[PDB]
């Protein structure tokens, strides 16, 4: 039995938009491994899975909290008091689907990783959902949640800067997130635009040197540091 | 709206 | 005790994109009636929880359908006992998000309504409801369905024709929803045309009579009769 | 696309 047809569902739960059900399907695939990998395809699904999932609740936990404040500021408390409820309701979920993730990547894809490029992923995520972590949880939680992402982080960035191009998408992508971190849960502007024009100048510089459809996976995430760099300055 | 990668 | 915070819970699920929820929410506010009827604000809240709940059923089973489709035209066999499992598991899905606000319309909504615009909008609910049975049930339960959604519409037809206007978005709404169900159902574009045509035409003739937010209001469904015209013509 | 109603 080789179920790739898991890998056949995650594909028409993605088409369909049921990305609880993509999870499902990507995460009975990870879980079945014994000494493989998750091939290319197979983490991209994976991490599509879960980026939609945690998705929805990140956009409704941004709706909820902007009506937290509108209403805080109107003294309305009887409002305030079921935002509140309902802000912890999502943040429930938040936890729960980084954990989920977490574990995952702690109990079996980054222990088993191999190649230069699947670390990084796999590190590359770890700080991804620490960083969520961080976007909402509160006092010593969100302390241990900021220190996570910087360690993940660093700890990919230094397997990225050897073993990887400065054009390798997954190097781009962790130098966009890491960027990203500095500036929204660090509160360092100045160290998110250095590090973003660091790796897009460093991505220029030996550019015109990949075939037809590399140059489109990762002028894509360039765009996205450019678009960051244009949004801070 | 800042941007994060797509993986 | 008045939970109108289970109408704000609604409204922030709502805001927050998640129709489950508020469909939860409106439900418990409908239950919780004994002689008193859902107002305005309610039933359309109740309405949109369910509009959204089934909207991504019936998207998810359009782009399901569309690759069973494709697949069964390459012989592709495999994929297609996949796709058609996948599918079946929506239509459970489609069946008992149908029964849920079904149940609520016969036991309830319908029995208890009062003024002639309730009446309507719920009875026009009801036809919708079966008409979403009819997209993708089959035989016997495909008939009963069709069957089901005329005596809705006709009977929402007879009370709107007397007891409203033809500018009011409810009777325009119902005019729209039968329109569709004679073209998409039961295969007559003839007689879907005839019925737009027919409540748009009638619905200019009184038109500028009524007060500005009147005109925004129905303004909105008359243009969606004109978009349904032009596709058709 | 054609269109029904938004209630």
């Amino acid at each position: 039995m080789a179920r790739e047809e898991n890998v056949y569902m995650a594909k028409l739960a993605e088409q369909a938009e049921r990305y609880e059900e993509m999870v499902q399907f990507m995460e009975k695939v990870s879980t079945s491994l014994g000494s493989e990998e998750l091939t290319v395809e197979e983490r991209n699904l994976l991490s599509v899975a879960y980026k939609n999932v945690i998705g929805a609740r990140r956009a409704s936990w941004r709706i909820i909290s902007s009506i937290e404040q509108k209403e805080e500021s109107r003294g309305n408390e009887e409002h305030v008091k079921c935002i509140k409820e309902y802000r912890s309701k999502i943040e429930s979920e938040l936890s729960n689907i980084c954990d989920g993730i977490l574990k995952l990547l702690d109990s079996n894809l980054i222990p088993s990783a191999s190649n230069g490029d699947s670390k990084v992923f796999y590190l590359k995520m770890k700080g991804d959902y620490h960083r969520y972590l961080a976007e909402f949880k509160t006092g010593a939680e969100r302390k241990e949640a900021a220190e996570s992402t910087l360690s993940a982080y660093k700890a990919a960035q230094d397997i990225a800067n050897t073993e990887l191009a400065p054009t390798h998408p997954i190097r781009l992508g962790l130098a966009l997130n890491f960027s990203v971190f500095y500036y929204e849960i660090l509160n360092s502007p100045d160290r998110a635009c250095n590090l973003a024009k660091q790796a897009f100048d460093e991505a220029i510089a030996e550019l015109d040197t990949l075939g037809e459809e590399s140059y489109k996976d990762s002028t894509l995430i360039m765009q996205l540091l450019r678009d960051n760099l244009t949004l801070w300055t | 709206r800042t941007s994060t990668a797509p993986f």
